[PDB]
């Protein structure tokens, strides 16, 4: 029972609540993971010294100074009687500063429109923390279960967040309604924001 | 036969720690392995009936293994302990069923041991 | 009546086995060069004396049916000469086995020098002659007696002293001096087994003489435990003289017949105790 | 000491499929062989170890090992679909682990994609998105690489867009589907 960290770099405390011993890895994206934290306080060969491993009984990662290179996920393998279980895993980020994400909503294509499905877009780009709240209003009549989510990755350049939510209904659905909106909710705003157009 | 390894737990770096090897025809040889989880096993102590014994470079100067034919116990003595030496720690004895049988090698279950608190 | 063809059937039964399976290892002994070690040699001789002293059963036996000796006074001078020279062959073949086993095991330096097969054959020829030394005499006096009732064949001397004396010379020169020899050796190879990590260096080469040695220490004991009853009730019998009785007669016709069932249970011994044996009397036999 | 997993691919829900990695550079008696599962988009999940012990994935799976460890599943399920990961440890790692010890997979592999999927190959469905800086970019739906800018990590409907704050062209290479966004 470790969710997400951010720090800058240079910045100095995971923890792993609980008796057996645990293991600390790191696995960057797309990669397998590596072990760093063994037995609980002792370090992998090979792995440079700012890891370090303390147990009372909530086992705690402790990283002395960050890198960009160590910037990855961090999984608690915790043994037990005859089966090893392993963390949920913590996520060190860039800290930046807050960012104001922008709105745009995607009226369906023709082409779309033409082959019988609706998709309405509403993009978020270039926008600090992660964390967002999205809402599909219909009609000034609120909607859910008909969306899907996709978060980027922290941009090289600006280490930002881009996210997108996609409404995707029938043709009639679609044609039935004329007033079609998205919600959008930020620290950074003072007011939800909602982009709006007609059928 | 069973081979019975204990003596093995949490010390602090500098501590002693006595390992333990219980056997139960002859037994002539007697050994210790360690082995870290990024490295291979290399031999640290090797011990025969009559009592000579042989070391590794870095293991000399702090480790004493000695036998008790007596007991056919064997036992090893660990001193300066560092980091370094956390390990899970084997004990091999080579023995022979009966008089008439051949030599036969035996593996130790292996006891964990980390200098570290 | 029942019995006599009961003992007769017995006879006959061990008789055939005791040839076929000599026979036998004398073969798987002569098959192969790598079935020519020093021990294979003394194994040849015992089957040897087995399958000489086994041929004379079916005589033996049949002159249980009518208590006569029509074969001959020749072939009577062949069985009783043969009756002796199979208890001193084999006796002193069991001792130069153990011996060799000794010189093999506790002084391996010269154990290959001087146990060369050629070696063997010497000391097997020098185990006839000495066993000839004893047996000739039962050659030149053994003769059949024309009795009333019929012809049986018996020893003749010339004869309460030279009598006696045949026995205590068997007893003497080839009981208790061969097994103490086997014992001396033995306690001291025992010792050396314990006492020395590895013999000839090689595990699998050590295994094979640990093995093979415990091979002959079991045929050595087989050996002894067959025939200690007849020995030692041949001396009592003529020591305090036991009159006849049935019980006496039943212990002599065991002891008899445990003596001779030797020869046949030996091939079991080679058998069961010996993986080169197992496969050959396999491979042959299909 | 390499470790390389291979036997994965696509399956169908409720079929059966064999892994199996090779050990290779050490001695395989003293040591055990794991895997470990992790789904697209979620954490590490360990499953067995080749003395044999299951998640509780129980009676459905199937571990066995004799310079390879072979893992066997059946009655596969629609969540079974993961990258899975094959480590090496200590054989009696159960008796080694204690309040003080803890081997750790040392040595890990590459991974080997499972997908279980009811379906075949579509045609990628392209879309303009018109702009009502104005954002403007081709939505990809009912499918795949893209080139023209931020591209959006893949979604699984019960779909990724790509906007550029110009000709956008996108290909599927399984289906070799080949295909200008104006206000
Ligand atoms: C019907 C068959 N039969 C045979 C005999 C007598 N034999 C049996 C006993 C013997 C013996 C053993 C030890 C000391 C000793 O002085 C003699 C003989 C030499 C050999 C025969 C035997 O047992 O070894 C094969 C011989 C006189 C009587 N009946």
């Amino acid at each position: 029972t470790q969710s997400s960290l951010s720090a800058s770099v240079g910045d100095r405390t995971i923890t792993c609540r609980a008796s057996s011993a645990v293991a600390w890895y790191q696995q960057k994206p797309g990669k397998a993971p590596k072990l760093l934290i063994y037995s609980a306080s002792s370090l992998y060969s090979g792995v440079p010294s700012r890891f370090s491993g303390s147990r009372g009984t909530d086992f705690t990662l402790t990283i002395s100074s960050l890198q960009p290179e160590d910037f990855a996920t961090y999984y608690c393998q915790q043994s037990s009687s005859s089966l090893i279980t392993f963390g949920q895993g913590t996520k060190v980020e860039i800290k930046r500063t807050v960012a104001a994400p922008s709105v745009f909503i995607f009226p369906p294509s023709d082409s779309q429109l033409k082959s019988g499905t609706a998709s309405v877009v509403c993009l978020l780009n270039n926008f600090y923390p992660r964390e967002a709240k999205v809402q599909w209003k219909v009609d000034n009549a609120l909607q859910s279960g008909n969306s899907q989510e996709s978060v980027t990755e922290q941009d090289s350049k600006d280490s930002t967040y881009s996210l997108s939510s996609t409404l995707t209904l029938s043709k009639a659905d679609y044609e039935k309604h004329k007033v079609y909106a998205c919600e959008v909710t930020h620290q950074g705003l003072s007011s939800p924001v909602t982009k709006s157009f007609n059928r | 036969r069973q081979l019975v390894e204990s003596g093995g737990g949490l010390v602090q770096p500098g501590g002693s720690l006595r390992l333990s090897c219980a056997a139960s025809f002859r037994l002539y040889d007697m050994g210790w392995f360690r082995q870290a989880p990024g490295k291979e096993r290399e031999g640290v102590a090797s011990i025969t009936s009559g009592g000579s014994t042989k070391y590794a470079d870095s293991v000399k100067g702090r480790f004493t293994i000695s036998r008790d034919n007596a007991k056919n116990t064997v036992y090893l003595q660990m001193n300066s302990l560092e980091p370094e030496d956390t390990a899970v720690y084997y004990c091999n004895a080579e023995y022979r069923t009966g008089i008439w049988e051949e030599l036969l090698d035996g593996w130790g279950k292996g006891t964990p041991v980390t200098v570290s608190s | 009546m029942i019995t006599a063809i009961t003992i007769m059937a017995l006879y006959s039964i061990v008789c055939v086995v005791g040839l076929f399976g000599n026979f036998l290892v004398m073969y798987v002994i002569v098959r192969y060069t790598k079935m020519k070690t020093a021990t294979n040699i003394y194994i040849f001789n015992l089957a040897l004396a087995d399958a000489l002293a086994t041929s004379t059963l079916p005589f033996q036996s049949v002159n249980y049916l009518m208590g006569t000796w029509p074969f001959g006074t020749i072939l009577c001078k062949i069985v009783i000469s043969i009756d002796y020279y199979n208890m001193f062959t084999s006796i002193f073949t069991l001792c130069t086995m153990s011996v060799d086993r000794y010189i093999a095991v506790c002084h391996p330096v010269k154990a290959l020098d001087f146990r060369t097969p050629r070696n063997a054959k010497i000391i097997n020829v020098c185990n006839w002659i000495l066993s000839s030394a004893i047996g000739l005499p039962v050659m030149f006096m053994a003769t059949t007696k024309y009795r009333q009732g019929s012809i049986d064949c018996t020893l003749t001397f010339s004869t309460w002293y030279w009598e006696n004396l045949l026995k205590i010379c068997v007893f003497i020169f080839a009981f208790i001096m061969p097994v103490l020899i086997i014992t001396v050796c033995y306690g001291l190879m025992i010792l050396r087994l314990k006492s020395v990590r590895l013999l000839s260096g090689s595990r699998e080469k050590d295994r094979n003489l640990r093995r093979i040695t415990r091979m002959v220490l079991v045929v050595v004991a087989v050996f002894i435990v067959c025939w200690t009853p007849i020995h030692i009730y041949v001396i009592i019998k003529a020591l305090v003289t036991i009159p006849e009785t049935t019980f006496q007669t039943v212990s002599w016709h065991f002891c008899i017949a445990l003596g001779y069932t030797n020869s046949c249970l030996n091939p079991v011994l080679y058998a069961f105790l010996d993986e080169n044996f197992k496969r050959c009397f396999r491979e042959f036999c299909i | 000491v390499q470790l390389v997993e291979s036997g994965g691919g696509l399956v169908q829900p409720g079929g059966s499929l064999r892994l199996s990695c090779a050990a290779s550079g050490f001695n395989f008696s003293y040591y055990s062989i794991h895997w470990v599962r992790q789904a697209p988009g979620k954490g590490l999940e360990w499953v067995a170890y080749i003395y044999t012990s299951y998640a509780d994935v129980k009676g459905r799976f199937t571990i066995s090992a004799d310079n390879t460890a072979y893992l066997q599943m059946n009655s596969l399920r629609a969540e079974d679909t993961a990258v899975y990961y094959c480590a090496r440890g200590y054989q009696y790692w159960q008796y080694h682990a204690s309040w003080y010890w803890n081997g750790g997979l040392d040595y890990w592999g590459q991974g080997t994609l499972v997908t279980v999927s009811s379906a075949s190959t579509k045609g990628p469905s392209v879309f303009p998105l018109a702009p009502s800086t104005a954002a403007l970019g081709c939505l990809v739906k009912d499918y795949v690489t893209v080139s023209w800018v931020h591209t959006f990590p893949a979604v699984l409907q019960s779909s990724l867009s790509s906007v550029v704050t110009y000709i956008c062209n996108v290909n599927h290479k399984p289906s070799n589907t080949k295909v200008k966004v104006e206000p």
